[PDB]
């Protein structure tokens, strides 16, 4: 329904980004089509992948010193010591959730925004990812022009 | 016409929650992983340790490298003689090769013993020197656990009252003595009826020794072992008796049957006992039986500035020869002792008993220069704080815990898809 | 003034979200109503409110292993071990807040979009929450379809 | 027309800061708050813990469940034998009963000590028993404290020299004696003239028992107290003496009153006391005045492997009969020990003295299966990571902390509005 | 290109906030001006830099309690007390980087939608930060109104 | 006609990541930073310290305030009095003030000391009193380490034997003797024929003193050193000996040279050595040579409820002054004693030798309402978790951590920019 909401669909039908289209005849009644050429999106998916690996190195080159010249494990201890250590791994990776989120959002709406100047203004926009074309001064290749499918 | 962006997720992604966005993802990654943990010796600062050792860490046998099990570069860091041990030097038997060891480094690698095990047959009326060895060592890694450095002292001031006592030999013994502890004898005291006077020493443990400083002492306070009051007066009138007092006073060693049972083996014969103490620096009274007298003459110097665990490494012979694990229950009993050993027998490539690739590669972390901890299962790098089993103690450095594979979160990989707010 | 900006209020005067209109006659005199049926928004906020649960339990669920054979309280080491628990509590804390602040935005921005889609294209965006309505092919039972006050 | 959505709040309304994001709410709920402290005993790992008792947990007992105070499944989980006590046990007075206390258990319950107070009557020479089980139950909680298990050792090896002495026994102990320590006793002695020869003994202290290691033994090395020497020589001729050595001959325990001080109460006559004292596994001596000689025969063996602070709980008779504290106070001056004290009197179902609703409150948590934390407080689920007040240690497991409610941090509820950006 | 995207210049040439304006005879040629008024934008950055206090304070404010009695300096353990202090100062200064963009690119955002209700709806939102102004019925008194340069 | 905002950077703005959207900027400043250390004393709580001292804290000295090193409000949390030292109260000698400190505070202030230095002159037989001063406070800081109060005991319950030995006295020492040990002979023995019967003492260690709870005590046990047993045969029958026994029997101080050697110095005559010990409280035996015996009159009491590492404040003349540094090396050797030292000589504004403007400056923390960290290396407020340098331990409070100034994170200033998304 247009980058602010996620859909759900069952069985087999393909996941991910696709170019959606609505009314014509009043009443119309949608379409869904099956992928456009968005090559900035998979790139863009790209760098914030590796982009993370910077927070992981971080908590990777910690690692707190110690002695001990006990001769039998102190098992409680050790436990403890690992699970509050994966307490904070826990804390930096929903960290790290939100900024893939936050910046892929961001992303997209950066592909939208460049939609909305390629046909501008002609587009005319209905919140981010959504715009609305007057189908009588942009037809077919006016269209396929401004959103490639 | 209302043209949209559409975002849809399948059966197949999964939600991964964040702090300010959720992601939609297929596939997942783990955000980090194990660090491989090797088998065997290691340090974690090569510009601070030291290592003392025999033929196979001296770089001065004929045969090497050949009869080494660590590359040149080790071997400039060890303190070693071709047939040395630490325990050979503390007594100094007769005929026995005989080097001072002595150094400094806050890591410590023990890889010697092996000269003086059953198989080199020293008798000198030894009860059981493979107890003897146990107990040394372990004297030597307690206060190596605390000490910056280790020095033998070759020779400590001593002094006896006795004006007739002579120098004691015996034939059990290659008809001469050990250097330490001495042994003094007048020749008249004799159970007809001439019987002497009570014998009397002093030993001093200095407060230095060259340029190391000395906050403690192991020393060996020996004693012989007769087989009941009548067996000794074959040689001794009255009780036997041998007794360490410090400076003021206390009673800190010896055997005095005067109070204590008899506890020799029947018709053994005169046996010698040799316990390890670790003593403060100082003078030491002794007060004997008239005929024989024993003085500690030697010590191993340490300091309480301070150390890490010590390394002790299995010190065995190959196959044909008698050795001993002396050293290894020498060092599981002694707490900051980490123990080398090999799964496999001794096969030199010198000869049978120096060189061996196992040893070699349990030797060849001494080796690196980004091993960050080192314990008791083997010695890590710094790769990630966490192992798939725990490093057992002893250990010290950035030590890695132990954590479930299961308990390491992931990452969301593959196709990508933003969520926030509610979206209903 | 739409989304982007929270206003304040004196004495008595309910808080919350409302209808508010502009120009008219040129130049206008604005007006702010009496609630509409946000009934998206309670129940968003119920569920945001629900899913903090989730972070509470993380840190509910980790207590330090201990073992003290001594006989008297160690004050002092008590206190401190405490507040650094308390620090990292107000950590966790700022995270949460920030979460439901974000994630409630995003649902208003859901709502607005709704509506924009609603009287699609009558409505035209001036920013999050915000809309121009032409008046003279919108009369009053189309704005009151489109946006329901 | 410009038609917009309006936030807006209220003087109600206060603002909560977010790293990336405002809330305005007019109410706010705790994040979260603090877990209940339950008084009593409990345990945080229901396959590793062991109780030692008497009647009060012995499922035996002919009026069982009404004479114990925890339930079957419990009682399962104990040691325990109706009329016992791990003191009477280790000296077995003569027609008590004698229980052989053994197990194994990383956490500790000890419930016993009643069966042996002034209510006892049990005289045997003894100066003040009740000092002695304060001593005694003292230095078991203390070798308890780090060790894995424990085994009463119900007969040591012993040798004594002489071969005229015989087995001692007196009216004041039912007319025979203790069996730890023996007594042993040469009727010639006679200070007329007859004087006899200082006796001699030896007992082992074993390294195992059984299934059972041993690194430490729990023993007495009783010694006699006479009014004076004079009043002693109505018995033995010089000065009364009864040492005990190690096996190098270092004095460990006794009354020697050549150096020492009498001690003894005027016209008491003769008193033994038995101090008791942790000691390793070896062979010892004893020297003594030749009429009389006490020989340790028993001792509690326990390891070095680590264990939890032990909970010891109050042992004491209903009011109508005479108790004593001494196990509080052996808790009380001793680390890691935690002590379970009832606020009210011991009124028993069964009888008076078995069967306590309180103590029944008090043992319930032994008992559960989500005790994560035991303290001198009481113990505590897993629910949060706070408490209201200090738990005292000794203490173990996932234990809370105490801090103030108003440092617990808020959460906005209610209706809520979003901020971000200066909003001017 | 308008809020979602930050340019880079080399040499000389001023970094910041800038006017830019695009087409006009078909095919126009850009311009980017030399500053405007941005006086909210100067103000705001001054708020949100001394917000900061606030979460600086509180990491200043927790220290914690020790007592030693060895006489010599436990080197090894005193690093990596201080290690993980600077780990957790690390995390904050994220924290603390991340909620100054957001609130600033907010604080922006609030900017653009006060010049959208400035000349509305002649000015028509082309994306954040951007506008589709008709140079037909908005001359130049008119865009210099809206945009004040 | 497009008309937007342009968002654009220079080379001179840097990328700052965050966690959620990034900032361009081309100043950054430290987040944070280090806090300044004072060198000096301090306490970091008010209510719970107590200061022990001499004319230099005492505000009833005539030359009130020149003669002090602390303003009125600290001189009053000062236990001190003009001439006064712990270690003159400890043997009280002749003529010299006898001051009774007691206290009570967790955090601990000593800053006396300088009244019995080589410069007072006392002899009484003092082989080496530097030697004996060392050996003193090293024992009262050690015990003070753990103790809540200390005070002195005036007056021990003392008892001897002998119906014939009388008060001793030297020229030595006035013509008289020290209050501590007390001085017991008996004019007959003589070594033509009269050699008289060895003499007997107890000693009581009290368990409290006033409302003083007494865990420990620190206490002298003198013996007399001769030249050999031939210039002691001067004076007494056989060898000297004094012997010092727990109740049991153990002995735990003196010089027996019956076992130990000689050890006085030639011609010098005969000397009293007195080492300190720490003992619990209890009831001791002295057995001695009949002619000359030594009994401990005194002790200082100390608890064992706990305290903060203690603060040692150098007690020395100025230069015109024999003074010594036995308290700084009692408190260097000794774990858990802070040593406050100038670095300039002691010139007191008073006199020569109170009222010291350096001493003032850093006694002056003592002092502050805000020092929340004390250490070997100085105190701190409670500005930011660092410092730029280590504070040396000993060390106790919210003490500051050292890190290097290029590892504190910045934060974006001056002009600046948001950034969000990949840009492309
Ligand atoms: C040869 C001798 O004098 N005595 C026999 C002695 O019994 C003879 C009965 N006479 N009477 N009465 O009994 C013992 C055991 O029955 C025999 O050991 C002893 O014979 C020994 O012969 C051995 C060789 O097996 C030795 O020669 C030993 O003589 C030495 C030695 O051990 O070498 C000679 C040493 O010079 C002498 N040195 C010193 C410093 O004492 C040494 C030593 O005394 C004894 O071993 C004492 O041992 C100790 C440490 O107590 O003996 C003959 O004794
Ligand atoms: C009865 C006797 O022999 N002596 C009187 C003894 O004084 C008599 C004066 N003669 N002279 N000279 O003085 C003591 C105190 O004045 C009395 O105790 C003693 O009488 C005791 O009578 C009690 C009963 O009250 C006992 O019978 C005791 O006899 C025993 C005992 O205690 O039962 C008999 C035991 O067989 C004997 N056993 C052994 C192994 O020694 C026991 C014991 O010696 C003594 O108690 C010694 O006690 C110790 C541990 O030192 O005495 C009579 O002594
Ligand atoms: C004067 C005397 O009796 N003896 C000479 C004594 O040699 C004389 C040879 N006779 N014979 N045989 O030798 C010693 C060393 O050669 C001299 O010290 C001693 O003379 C001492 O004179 C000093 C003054 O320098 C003292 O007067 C000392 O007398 C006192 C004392 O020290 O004041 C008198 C005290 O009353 C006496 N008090 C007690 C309680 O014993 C004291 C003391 O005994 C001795 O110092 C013993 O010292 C100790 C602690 O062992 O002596 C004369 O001895
Ligand atoms: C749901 O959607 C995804 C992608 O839209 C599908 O994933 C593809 O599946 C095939 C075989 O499993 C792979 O070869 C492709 O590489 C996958 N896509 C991507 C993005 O690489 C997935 O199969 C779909 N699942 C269902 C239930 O139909
Ligand atoms: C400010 O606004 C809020 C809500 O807009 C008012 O809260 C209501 O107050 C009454 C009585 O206090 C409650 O019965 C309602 O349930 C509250 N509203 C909500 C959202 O549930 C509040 O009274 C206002 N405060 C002032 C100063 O007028
Ligand atoms: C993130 O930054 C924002 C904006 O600078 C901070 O919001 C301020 O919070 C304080 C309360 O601590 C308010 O009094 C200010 O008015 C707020 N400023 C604005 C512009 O709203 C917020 O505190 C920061 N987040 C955290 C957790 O520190
Ligand atoms: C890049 O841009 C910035 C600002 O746009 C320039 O910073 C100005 O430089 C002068 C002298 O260095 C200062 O007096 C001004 O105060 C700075 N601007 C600001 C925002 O205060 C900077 O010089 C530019 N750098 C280059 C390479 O031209
Ligand atoms: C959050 O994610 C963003 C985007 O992937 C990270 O921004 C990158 O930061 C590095 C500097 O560490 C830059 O060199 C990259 O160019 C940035 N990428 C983009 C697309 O801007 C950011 O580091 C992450 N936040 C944290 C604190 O790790
Ligand atoms: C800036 O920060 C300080 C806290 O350090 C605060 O007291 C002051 O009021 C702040 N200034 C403004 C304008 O908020």
């Amino acid at each position: 329904f247009g980058l602010l909401f996620v859909g759900f669909v069952a069985g087999g039908v393909a996941g991910g980004y696709f170019w959606g289209r609505s009314n014509g005849g009043g009443g119309g009644a949608s379409v869904s089509s099956t992928q456009a050429g968005f090559d900035k999106i998979g790139k863009d998916i790209q760098q914030l992948r590796n982009d993370t690996n910077a927070a992981i190195e971080g908590f990777n080159g910690r690692i707190a010193h110690d002695e001990q010249a006990i001769k039998n494990l102190a098992k409680e201890i050790e436990d403890a010591r690992a699970e509050a250590l994966v307490g904070e791994l826990g804390i930096i990776r929903s960290l790290i959730v939100a900024n893939i989120s936050m910046n892929l959002k961001e992303s997209l709406y950066e592909l939208a925004n460049q939609i909305t100047k390629r046909g501008g203004g002609i587009a005319q926009e209905a919140g981010p990812g959504c715009w609305y074309v007057d189908s009588e001064n942009c037809d077919a290749s006016c269209k396929e022009y401004i959103f490639n499918f | 016409e209302l043209i949209c962006i559409v975002q849809r997720v399948n059966e197949s992604f999964s939600l991964h929650s964040g702090f300010g966005g959720n992601v939609y993802s297929m596939k997942t990654e783990p955000m980090t992983g194990f660090t491989n943990v090797t088998k065997g010796a290691s340090v974690i600062n090569q510009k601070d340790w030291i290592g003392f050792g025999d033929a196979r860490t001296d770089l001065t046998n004929d045969q090497f490298p050949a009869s080494s099990d660590v590359p040149l570069a080790v071997a400039k860091k060890f303190r070693s003689l071709s047939g040395a041990s630490l325990m050979l030097s503390a007594f100094g038997p007769p005929g026995k090769v005989d080097y001072l060891y002595q150094g400094c480094g806050k890591e410590k690698v023990f890889y010697e013993g092996v000269n003086w095990s059953p198989e080199a047959g020293i008798d000198c009326f030894g009860s059981n020197w493979t107890q003897t060895k146990k107990d040394f060592y372990s004297r030597i890694y307690e206060a190596a656990r605390s000490s910056t450095c280790m020095t033998l002292v070759n020779s400590l001031d001593t002094k006896i009252s006795s004006t007739t006592a002579t120098a004691g030999t015996a034939s059990s013994c290659s008809s001469s003595w050990m250097k330490s502890p001495l042994w003094y004898a007048e020749s008249s005291v004799n159970p007809p009826q001439v019987c002497g006077t009570e014998q009397s020493a002093t030993f001093t443990l200095p407060t230095s020794f060259g340029i190391y400083k000395c906050n403690k002492h192991v020393v060996q306070l020996c004693y012989f072992v007769y087989e009941n009051k009548a067996k000794f007066n074959t040689f001794g009138c009255g009780d036997y008796y041998q007794n360490y007092y410090d400076g003021n006073g206390n009673l800190i060693g010896g055997m005095d049957n005067r109070v204590a049972a008899y506890r020799g083996i029947a018709n053994a014969g005169v046996k010698i006992e040799c316990p390890s103490k670790i003593l403060n620096p100082g003078t030491y009274s002794i007060k004997s039986t008239p005929r024989f007298l024993l003085v500690p003459k030697r010590s191993y110097c340490f300091d309480t500035d301070g150390g890490y665990p010590i390394q002790v490494v299995q010190s065995e012979w190959s196959a044909s020869r008698r050795s001993d694990n002396a050293t290894e229950e020498a060092c599981l009993q002694t707490e900051g002792c980490i123990f080398i050993k090999k799964t496999t027998p001794y096969v030199g490539e010198a000869a049978d008993n120096a060189g061996d690739i196992e040893m070699r590669q349990l030797l060849s972390g001494l080796g690196n220069n980004d091993t960050v901890c080192v314990s008791q299962s083997g010695y890590t790098k710094g790769e990630t704080p966490f192992v798939k089993d725990y490093l057992s103690p002893p250990k010290y450095g950035r030590c890695q815990l132990k954590t479930d594979s299961g308990r390491i979160p992931t990452l969301p990989s593959g196709l990508i898809i933003p969520q926030a707010g509610t979206d209903s």
